[PDB]
Parts: C-alpha cells; sequence; structure tokens
C-alpha cells in the first residue's frame, strides 16, 4: 500500500483535453519526465502498461 | 596538444581537451606513417591505457551538454533508497527515452 | 516537518499537512542511518501504523483538488435508493470516462 498511493499527477491545463499518450504529452503521468525512481507509474512504465 | 603519429605525445590531459565531435575528425584525418624514433617510455601498449580513459569521460562531457536534454540517472535496480524500514526500493528499467522538450 | 530517519517523529498530522507530491521527494531524501536513540512509544510496529494513516487521509485531500475533474459518485450496488416501493436501486458499471471539460 505504501507504493500504490505513490504517484506523480500533473495538474491539467485550463481548457485542455485529457492526456492519452505517455510518449509525447508531458502532462501524462507515465511520461519520462514523471518516471521517478521508486514509484508505481514508472513501474507502470518499467512493466509497460 | 597531442599528435597521433608518434607514440610518446598522448597523455591523459591530451585526450580530454578535445571533445567527442572533434575526435571523430582529427583521428580520421591523421598521418598513415607511424614514427618510431622515441617511443612511449611505458611501452607502445602503455599509451593504449592512456587514450581510452578519455573516451568514457567524453560522454560525461556529452552528458553535461545533454543534462538539459536527458534525465537524472535514477537507480536502475532495488536496494537504493534512503528509507527501507517503511517503504521498499524499486529500480527503473531504463527503457524510456532521455528526452526533455 | 517529519524526519523519516526517526520513528518517534512521524504523526498523522505531519503526513497529512504535507502534500502528496511533496511526500514523494521527502521520503527519497532521508538518511540511510537509522537512529535508535528515541524509538516510537508504541513499538517499531506502531510507527508503521501511524505513518500510513496520513497517506490515505491525503487521498481525500487529493479528491478535493480534483473535484472539478470528476463527478459525484453514484451508488454502485443494490439495496440503496430513496423510493424503493415504486422503482429499484440502480448501480453503475463504472467503466466510463470521469472527465470534466
Amino acid at each position: 500500500y505504501a507504493t500504490l498511493q505513490n504517484m506523480v499527477v500533473p495538474e491539467i491545463a485550463p481548457g485542455e483535453e485529457c492526456p492519452s499518450d505517455p510518449v509525447t504529452d508531458p502532462a501524462h503521468p507515465l511520461h519520462p519526465a514523471n518516471l521517478v525512481a521508486n514509484t508505481v507509474k514508472r513501474m507502470f512504465h518499467n512493466g509497460r502498461v | 596538444a597531442p599528435q597521433f603519429h608518434r607514440p610518446s605525445t598522448i597523455t591523459a590531459d591530451n585526450v580530454r581537451a578535445l571533445g567527442t565531435r572533434g575526435l571523430v575528425l582529427a583521428t580520421n584525418n591523421a598521418q598513415f606513417i607511424m614514427d618510431n624514433s622515441y617511443p612511449h617510455p611505458h611501452g607502445t601498449q602503455g599509451a593504449v591505457r592512456e587514450f581510452l580513459r578519455g573516451q568514457a569521460a567524453a560522454l560525461t562531457d556529452l552528458g553535461v551538454t545533454h543534462a538539459n536534454n536527458t534525465f537524472a540517472p535514477q537507480p536502475m535496480f532495488a536496494g537504493d533508497a534512503a528509507a527501507e524500514w517503511l517503504r521498499p526500493s524499486f529500480g527503473l528499467k531504463r527503457t524510456y527515452s532521455p528526452f526533455v522538450v
């Protein structure tokens, strides 16, 4: 449980759509700007889902 | 200032004073005929250790020019975290593209 | 401000007042040396009990900042409706996209 409530959630821009691609859009939480060590959305990217 | 066509000019400071891009050109534009009048005093294979230490340090130069382009090196494996008595340590499988817009 | 290298420092209010994003880097910048001069009064197993109650209370604070992003949560299952003698209690298969433009 200590690494399920442990993630990087960027705030959405006012008037922008939802981020769908982790590769291009930096507001996506699985983007390589957000893939920190010891976290689970990077573990969403280590094990790619 | 190193000169490649002689054995006893290359030192550690002579390799790292030129970067990665310039070392592509000057080694592809050097002299064919090797001089042998005064060789390297630690032998002609001793300078082989002397040059190539400056190459893996030359991408630490390119790591700095792309420190505004790549990411900080996260620990690739577990066991590396300040707190291990309440939280575990992951390690990032660095399949991602080090790429900052 | 809690110190993660001391078990007798972390309370529920120290974790909740710190943000969820600020809770990430504060746990990664702690000390590798674990101090045993002042343990937690409920034991070392009790310090694990105190720390994680502040994280789940911070998920409720995260739902407040994202209340303009999702909607009001509908009742999921049977048996819960105001007027049950003329219409039943509905429940959503929550597979939609909770998103406010």
